[PDB]
């Protein structure tokens, strides 16, 4: 927003004080401007050519232009600001070719009068435009006043305005007192100007021999002053006793009424007006050209012996001519457009070297081979080739002027040697001195390449030539060209599609006569209505043209079957024979030079992929053989699900065109087919090509990495939101709504929704089926934000605009931040889906400024809340007591403040529903109050987490906490207890103890050995640092440790009960199944890790996952060995932690843990490493990551 | 090994279980400390490690040093080096050296090195004794290290000075028990 104009200020600025130097007598050079308003870095949306035409000038740094009548540095050229338009907001031949078409019809006005009033006839029904207007119209009535009309039809022509309102001198002294007028424009030497043998006439830069004559043009700031003389004036007698003709070698180094009048009356003819007519307005048929109308593109200059020699332009085509030419592209566009671009232009003479030019010959081979020579081609597609002339008196006069004739021949490719003079003019092209063009496509350039001395290539520069064309022709409608340009940077590679400027015609139909692009302004519409241009282009039945689009359908099957984009040449299985077909159809070609066995070439390697998904409806909604199993052999070889988002948002958008839905279920059934794996990390990341958004595509793998890597409910949540997503698209697109609705049921189940609904008529086709999701999620990390870039590549909007009833919206779910305010809108958005969904869950986030937020959301919502997190709240008392006042409370999880509630506390022990609490950080002996409140109320209860800072009153506990009958997960910690017996008490009068968190709380362990063998049914221990001993709790706790096979997860703390509990303990939980996580902090000392070693050999062990050795007293080659047998023969494990023994642990033989870290290589199913607490080198950062890169299912080394 | 980031690169791509290598040291002057850790560390590639000494002039105190990350050694031969007590402790510390040639001492003998602390090498077998400068009491005590290895299969005690009645002790030392 304003950034742009504080940027402006910066980089306009910058530039300001930088580069205000200007030269303007000298910037008025054609050639030194399209030489380097050419091979700049050219990443603008905006034309080079009438910029160097603007009036300004600029090098080739970023944009910055200047001029003379204001002089300023102008750059950032950006949107339908037009520069020749922007000049002016930031301050004999066509005339006679005009009014020669004129027709009969527009006489109530005088063609005079228009004549003398700057009008320019375009050769159609009575239709004007002026020189520099480009608007072509016709409307004649009476009483139209011409120039007023121009300043009456349209606004849009600024050229209304911007143009309305010697022979007693023969000696040196006296050429050289000529010479004493000089111009100022010209920083050439001037004495040596004089000593040129020249006398000044008195215009801008001619100059007058007297020897010869020599006047003539091409003169520049820093050109030679004898060179131009010398090698444009061979013959000029003061210079041949000067420099004779030795001395013209460097410079030779450096660069007859029948054939008169003939010339005459050919130069007559090829001025043709009707000669400028294109169908590449073909049915829209705009009144205009294709040169004055259109852009042009530029020339890959290419040497014969594989150098890229330059990229030229069109004027430098001019400079130094080819005598035998061949150039690449194709054919119907631009190749033709540059031969009748040159003929037509030709009909103009503008450049500095043109009306000298002498007879062209514009030829398309294509149609003929008519054995015979200028009178059969000349006498047939044009008037004729006289015959008082004979067709060799005509070759006659080729071959006596051929120093100046231009030739313009095209498609040797569709000729052979059956032309007589054609074919042995071609094949001895020194005998006649001419210069001769030629088109051919690039299958048949080794025929040319013979008779050639450089190549030039044709091609589109989608920059600025696709917003040039779309520019003005369709400046009727420019929202969708601001779509355009804003798609151009969403879509970083635009130009990998435009890849031909004069196949655009299907975007022109596309805007003027399919109107549907404007309201679904994406790229399959655009090149879907390019294919169906290729259906309407070469209209014919079920020939090879139709199965050469399914069978270079196929040959896209290849192209992404194996990755394989430049082909072999060697499985034309696919689609084989009649090449002219396909060169023709132009789907394919081959490779230019030598190879073994040469390559073919694409148009397009992403337009390839929708090639391919023409194929994939062809293998989709068909014959139902083998075919639909060829597109179903395919479509189940890119089964992975992480590959999904981009492969199949790319190339299946490509498939959510040609909705024919026959097989549309088992393609969004490959879609829920896609079920929670791992593999599919590296199944895309493997792979080489991704297509449009490429780095960006390499950044999303890093962070759906990084999505897998916090939380496996949010990176399968995001996948569910872009899999239900993708397919929502492709489900209402391909209106299998009501085909496929109960198994989009089964596509629904299980997985938790954040709530994003803008593509609400995607889906409200049937929300009450689609609304039983496992869960509904909104949040105010940096995931949410990426979704705004994911839309941005409204919740009430689409929510009520998708129902205006709702019913029985499913349970919610809340984060918040602490960067939150507390606008009311979003309030109301709260009103309205808290009043629509069942329940809330709610999550108080550090959310400053919620107080004020937390008032109107309680006092717009009703009492049915069920979840509360209390994440470091302010704890005020009226926010509480608000919270406090409403029932039907389930859970309130409360670990953060050291300040106590007190009023929520004693009056949260009234109502009913509670399930869920927390006590951390508090500090209690007496709170407990009104506790037995709460001791009539709840028997349910699912989440108990207490913290005291010293004893409490524990007889209430023991009554009440000796009540329950529904026990869960537990956490205790931390006080200084010193009560055993109650607590023996409590948790010997009790049944189901099977999820027991006990970490770290001041307590003496002798009555676990009591109570532990009371109840054999538990999961779940976690103990932190306690007392330990090696024979009491080691024997004591072996036998109830050993009669407790039911157990998963494991925390054993901080003992000097030493390598015998390993002997039993690591007995039994290597002999018990069902276990998953293992933990042995400051504990196990080497013989215990043989203990571990010479356990984790035999095995047992195969459900373990996840496991911690943080803590020992030495690692070395002992841990080698230890973690060679322990860290080898088991292949489900996960988790490791070596760390914190800070200091100094390099005792640890590094070439022996590289080898630890090929042992570590061995174990295929882990994920996390921790190798802390000793140096690297270069060397294990080389091992650990090659090793790391043999299997690459693991990700998580940490140093 | 003439007079090498390359074979450290060469051994450190794939480590496998190589049987056995040997190392060919070859007048070792220049010694700084990223080749005494590179060329430490490629020496647990195999299983059994074959050191030979040849005409090593920076190893005459680095013995132990660079060795001290090499647990894994097999045989060992000294060729034309200088060498201290020390190192010869080091020689005897390791207890996995099954075979030893030594060659080439002009120095005296001390006390307190390889022939004082001699019975520690348990897995002895082939033993190489070439010039050697000594007296009649180190090869008794010498003799008495000999007394202690019951293991040997192989010895050799070529080209030797000042040892007038010292083959008495070691005759005597040998000829104990059918060994």
């Amino acid at each position: 927003a304003f950034q742009v104009a504080k940027s402006q200020e910066e980089e306009e600025h910058k530039e300001r004080m930088k580069m205000k130097k200007g030269f303007n007598s000298q910037m008025r050079s054609e050639a030194k401007r399209l030489k380097t308003f050419e091979t700049y870095d050219t990443f603008r949306s905006w034309t080079p050519q009438e910029m160097a035409a603007a009036g300004f000038y600029h090098t080739g740094v970023k944009l910055g232009v200047q001029c003379f009548c204001c002089s300023l540095i102008l750059f950032g050229n950006s949107l339908r600001k037009l520069p020749i338009e922007r000049h002016k907001k930031l301050r004999e031949e066509a005339r006679l070719e005009s009014f020669e078409d004129w027709p009969f019809y527009a006489h109530g006005t005088s063609p005079r009068v228009l004549s003398a009033a700057g009008f320019v006839f375009t050769g159609k029904r009575d239709t004007v435009q002026c020189f520099s207007c480009g608007g072509s119209l016709g409307n004649w009535e009476e009483g139209d006043d011409p120039w007023k009309e121009h300043a009456k039809w349209f606004p849009k022509c600024e050229f209304l305005q911007s143009k309305k309102s010697d022979s007693v001198f023969a000696n040196e002294e006296l050429r050289m007192d000529m010479f004493k007028d000089w111009p100022q424009e010209s920083p050439v030497g001037v004495e040596a100007l004089v000593r040129a043998g020249f006398f000044y006439t008195g215009k801008k830069d001619i100059v007058r021999c007297f020897s010869c004559g020599g006047c003539l043009e091409k003169w520049a700031e820093g050109d030679d002053p004898m060179e131009d003389h010398i090698k444009f004036f061979p013959e000029c007698v003061f210079l041949q006793t000067l420099k004779s003709s030795a001395e013209v070698i460097p410079t030779l180094q450096s660069q007859f009424q029948e054939a008169r009048s003939l010339s005459e009356q050919l130069r007559d003819n090829y001025t043709k007006a009707t000669f400028r007519h294109m169908n590449l307005p073909e049915v829209c048929s705009s009144l205009g050209t294709d040169h004055l109308l259109s852009c042009d593109v530029s020339i890959i200059s290419k040497h014969i012996s594989q150098p890229v020699q330059e990229a030229l332009t069109i004027p430098e085509v001019f400079s130094n001519l080819n005598s035998v030419m061949c150039v690449e592209g194709e054919t119907g566009s631009g190749k033709t457009t540059f031969l009748k671009r040159i003929a037509f232009l030709w009909a103009s003479g503008c450049c500095p070297l043109l009306y000298r030019f002498q007879l062209v010959f514009y030829l398309s081979l294509s149609s003929i081979t008519p054995d015979q020579g200028l009178a059969n081609i000349i006498c047939a597609q044009l008037l004729g080739a006289g015959g008082c002339i004979s067709e060799v008196c005509l070759s006659s006069s080729i071959q006596q002027l051929q120093h100046q004739v231009l030739f313009l021949l095209d498609d040797y490719s569709g000729l052979a040697s059956l032309p007589q003079a054609l074919h042995t003019l071609i094949t001895k092209n020194y005998l006649s001195r001419t210069c001769l063009l030629i088109a051919v496509h690039t299958n048949r350039v080794r025929d040319i390449r013979l008779y050639l001395g450089t190549s030039l290539e044709i091609q589109e520069f989608p920059f600025y030539n696709t917003v040039s064309v779309l520019r003005k022709f369709f400046s009727h409608d420019i929202i969708c060209v601001e779509k355009l340009i804003i798609y151009f940077i969403d879509n970083k590679d635009l130009q990998g599609v435009y890849k031909t400027p004069l196949f655009v015609a299907a975007v022109c139909t596309d805007w003027i006569q399919n109107a549907s692009a404007q309201d679904k302004f994406q790229d399959v519409t655009l090149f879907q209505s390019y294919m169906q241009y290729l259906s309407l282009k070469y209209k014919a039945t079920a020939e090879p043209l139709q199965a050469t689009v399914s069978s270079c359908g196929q040959l896209a099957l290849t192209g992404l079957f194996s990755s394989c984009f430049e082909f072999n040449s060697d499985d034309l299985a696919e689609a084989g024979v009649d090449e002219d077909e396909k060169l023709t159809t132009l789907l394919m070609s081959k490779f230019t030079a030598q190879r073994l066995r040469p390559v073919y070439r694409f148009l397009g390697p992403l337009f390839q992929e929708f090639l391919a998904a023409v194929r994939l409806t062809e293998l989709l909604s068909s014959d139902r053989q083998e075919d639909q199993d060829l597109g179903l052999y395919y479509l189940r070889q890119i089964d992975s699900p992480l590959k999904a988002i981009n492969s199949f948002n790319i190339f299946l958008y490509y498939v959510s065109s040609h909705s024919s839905s026959k097989a549309a279920p088992t393609v969004v059934s490959h879609l829920l087919q896609l079920v929670d794996e791992k593999e599919s990390l590296e199944n895309m990341s493997e792979n080489e090509d991704y297509m449009k958004l490429h780095p960006q595509t390499f950044l999303w793998f890093q962070f759906v990495r990084g999505l897998w890597l916090v939380s496996p409910e949010s990176s399968s949540s995001f996948v569910s939101e872009h899999l239900l997503r993708l397919a929502l698209i492709f489900a209402y697109e391909s209106n299998t709504v009501a085909e496929c609705s109960p198994f989009i049921l089964q596509f629904l189940r299980g997985k938790t929704l954040a709530l994003r609904v803008l593509n609400l008529q995607y889906f409200r086709d049937h929300p009450e089926s689609l609304l039983l999701l496992r869960s509904l999620k909104v949040s105010i990390f940096a995931q949410d934000e990426e979704i705004i870039k994911n839309y941005e590549n409204d919740i009430s909007e689409g929510y009520w605009k998708l129902s205006p009833k709702p019913c029985k919206i499913p349970k919610l779910e809340v984060q918040v931040n602490n960067t939150d305010a507390a606008d009311q809108a979003l309030l109301q958005v709260l009103m309205e889906v808290f009043s629509a969904s069942q329940s809330i869950e709610f999550r108080l986030f550090n959310s400053s400024g919620f107080l004020e937020s937390i008032c109107p959301a309680l006092e717009l919502s009703k009492a049915s809340v069920t979840k509360c997190s209390m994440s470091r709240l302010e704890l005020s008392r009226a926010e509480q007591e608000l919270l406090l006042t409403l029932p039907a409370l389930q859970s309130l999880e409360v670990s953060e403040t050291n300040q106590l509630p007190e009023q929520l506390f004693h009056n949260l022990h009234k109502f009913l529903g509670l399930k869920e609490l927390c006590v951390r950080l508090d500090g209690k002996p007496d709170v407990l109050s009104v506790l037995p409140g709460e001791f009539p109320n709840l028997h349910h209860m699912e989440k108990l987490s207490i913290r005291t800072s010293t004893e409490s009153d524990l007889s209430k506990l023991v009554k009440f906490i000796q009540n329950f009958p529904n026990l869960h997960v537990f956490h205790l910690k931390c006080d200084f207890l010193s009560n055993c017996e109650s607590l023996m008490a409590v948790l010997a009068s009790c049944k189901k103890l099977r999820e027991i968190e006990f970490s770290g709380r001041c307590f003496e362990a002798m009555t676990f050995v009591n109570i532990l063998p009371n109840f054999v049914s538990l999961k779940i221990l976690n103990l932190k640092d306690q007392q330990f001993p090696d024979k009491e709790t080691s024997e004591k706790f072996a036998q109830a440790l050993g009669s407790l096979r039911n157990l998963e997860e494991l925390l054993v703390p901080t003992g000097d009960g030493i390598h015998q509990v390993a002997k039993l303990i690591v007995r039994q939980c290597l002999q018990l199944p069902c276990l998953r996580v293992l933990t042995f902090h400051d504990i196990l000392d080497d013989d215990s890790v043989i203990e571990i070693a010479r356990a984790a050999t035999s095995g047992g062990f195969q459900k373990l996952e996840n496991l911690d050795i943080s803590m020992n007293h030495k690692i070395t080659e002992e841990g080698y060995r230890n973690f060679f047998q322990a860290l080898d023969n088991l292949p489900n494990l996960q988790e490791l932690n070596i760390c914190r023994n800070i200091p100094g642990r390099i005792q640890v033989q590094a070439t022996t843990v590289k080898a630890l870290g090929q042992c570590v290589s061995r174990l295929p199913s882990l994920i996390r490493l921790h190798m802390l607490s000793w140096l690297l080198d270069e060397e294990d950062m080389k091992v650990i990551n090659d090793v790391k890169e043999r299997h690459p299912q693991s990700k998580r080394l940490i140093i | 090994f003439y007079e090498p980031p390359r074979a450290v690169s060469l051994f450190f791509n794939w480590k496998q279980e190589f049987k056995t290598l040997e190392v060919t040291l070859r007048d070792i002057n220049k010694l700084n400390k990223q080749d005494i850790k590179y060329l430490g560390k490629i020496f647990s590639s195999a299983t059994n490690l074959r050191l030979h000494i040849k005409r090593c002039a920076a190893m005459a105190g680095r013995l132990s040093s660079v060795l001290r990350t090499c647990k894994n050694m097999h045989t060992l031969m000294v060729e034309a080096s200088p060498l201290t007590t020390d190192d010869e402790q080091y020689i005897t510390s390791v207890t996995g050296l099954q075979n030893l040639s030594i060659h080439r001492l002009h120095t005296q003998q001390l006390p307190g090195g390889l022939i004082d602390s001699l019975g520690n090498l348990k897995n002895l077998e082939r033993l190489i004794l070439d010039d050697i400068r000594m007296n009649e009491e180190d090869a008794k005590n010498l003799a008495e290290g000999l007394r202690s290895l019951k293991k040997m299969r192989l010895l050799h005690l070529t080209h030797l000075s000042d040892i007038g009645e010292g083959m008495d002790y070691i005759v005597k030392s040998l000829s104990e028990e059918s060994c």
